[PDB]
């Protein structure tokens, strides 16, 4: 038989209408529910909300909420990527103005689950 | 209509119920919701109350919405469109018809995107432990989706069996005129009477529905439904009352 899905504990998010949905879990394969992502996080579709589906392999998507890193303004650096959105795992090069550089001889910043690593700032 | 009064006038005890509606799921703690109608304007406020008493019962009240966030002492628009309020005597629900949102790829850009989502579903929750011991009750009301408030909702609850079932009719989109399958009444975390079951179209499962029982004598039902159609998932606002 197919294993029913228990209440989904969505990392950096959760289900809408939690109080009404929670007493009816575990749920059968094929069931789906609208879910949200917390601040600074988004769905694989690029929105703050979508639907999580109970499949034979469990909840789909497996990673419902991914970190979104917005490239900040560089006081003493080149601002072509200012305001540009980057999803978790994606990297971008930091171009600083002459006489300025990253925290420790670095040139690339990566959007991790917690945010930018390292912090994009020219001196 | 009472749209301007709902935004400007303070809370009055003599007003027709539901008098007040706490905006919790409609406005997040970090954000602000700016509502405008009939020349009036008001900003909320997670936990702030909407003066529903000034609005008309058994109808959809429409407002222009702006979802704002304070960045450098100024309010910046994240999402805009139409804010819908369906008022009943012991229950009320909010809906968001998104027209514009902040570009998913850029923080400083706004794009035209249409989305329909149910915000709050609140009122005087019926306790699961205070429900009638027996008898059958028929609830008649409205089913409302994107650009359509003409849907008809019929729901029946058997208090002896602690079960409920219903039907949606007259919505412009035929696929949304679904059957609300037989489902058990269960207590929630706060021991409020709730109902959740399957949504069926032509005897095939298309999604789920959830309802909350409202009023001291279980007079009303309010909630939502999420239905799969040929062109994607569509949400429906649900609200019905006893005759």
């Amino acid at each position: 038989t197919l294993k029913p899905c228990d209440y989904p504990d969505i990392k950096h998010g959760g289900l809408y209408h939690e109080n009404m949905r929670r007493p009816y879990f575990p749920v059968a394969v094929g069931k789906y529910y609208s879910y949200y992502c917390d601040e600074h996080f988004e769905t694989p579709s690029g929105s703050y909300w979508d639907h999580i589906h109970c499949t034979q392999d469990g909840w789909s998507p497996a990673v419902p909420c991914l970190r979104k890193c917005y490239f900040p303004y560089l006081e003493n650096g080149y601002n072509q990527n200012h305001g540009r959105k980057f999803v978790q795992g994606k990297s971008i090069d930091v171009a600083c103005h002459p006489g300025y550089a990253l925290p420790k001889a670095q040139t690339t910043v990566t959007c991790m689950e917690n945010g930018w690593s390292p912090t994009p700032r020219c001196i | 209509a009472g749209l301007a009064d709902a935004l400007t006038a303070p809370l009055d005890h003599k007003d027709k119920g539901l008098q007040s509606l706490t905006l919790d799921q409609s406005v997040a703690k970090n954000e602000k919701l700016k509502l405008a109608a009939q020349g009036a304007e008001k900003t909320y406020g997670n936990g702030d109350s909407l003066n529903t008493g000034k609005l008309k019962n058994d109808k959809v009240s429409r407002f222009d919405f702006i979802r704002q966030i304070e960045v450098d002492g100024q309010l910046i628009t994240l999402e805009s469109g139409e804010f819908q309020v369906y008022k009943q005597s012991h229950s009320a629900l909010t809906a968001f018809q998104t027209e514009q949102i902040q570009d998913s790829e850029h923080s400083g850009k706004m794009v035209a995107k249409r989305q329909f989502r149910i915000g709050d579903i609140a009122g005087e929750h019926t306790s699961f432990d205070k429900l009638p011991e027996g008898g059958r009750a028929t609830y008649r009301g409205t089913a409302f989706g994107s650009d359509d408030a003409g849907g008809k909702l019929t729901y029946t609850i058997d208090f002896a069996a602690k079960q409920g079932n219903g039907k949606i009719e007259h919505l412009k989109s035929p696929e949304l005129n679904v059957d609300l399958a037989a489902a058990d009444i269960k207590p929630d975390g706060k021991r409020h009477a709730v109902i959740s079951g399957s949504v069926l179209y032509n005897q095939a499962e298309k999604g789920s529905y959830s309802l909350g029982i409202f009023g001291g004598k279980a007079q009303e039902v309010a909630g939502s439904a999420e239905v799969k159609t040929v062109n994607g998932i569509r949400h429906i606002g649900l609200a019905a009352k006893q005759e």
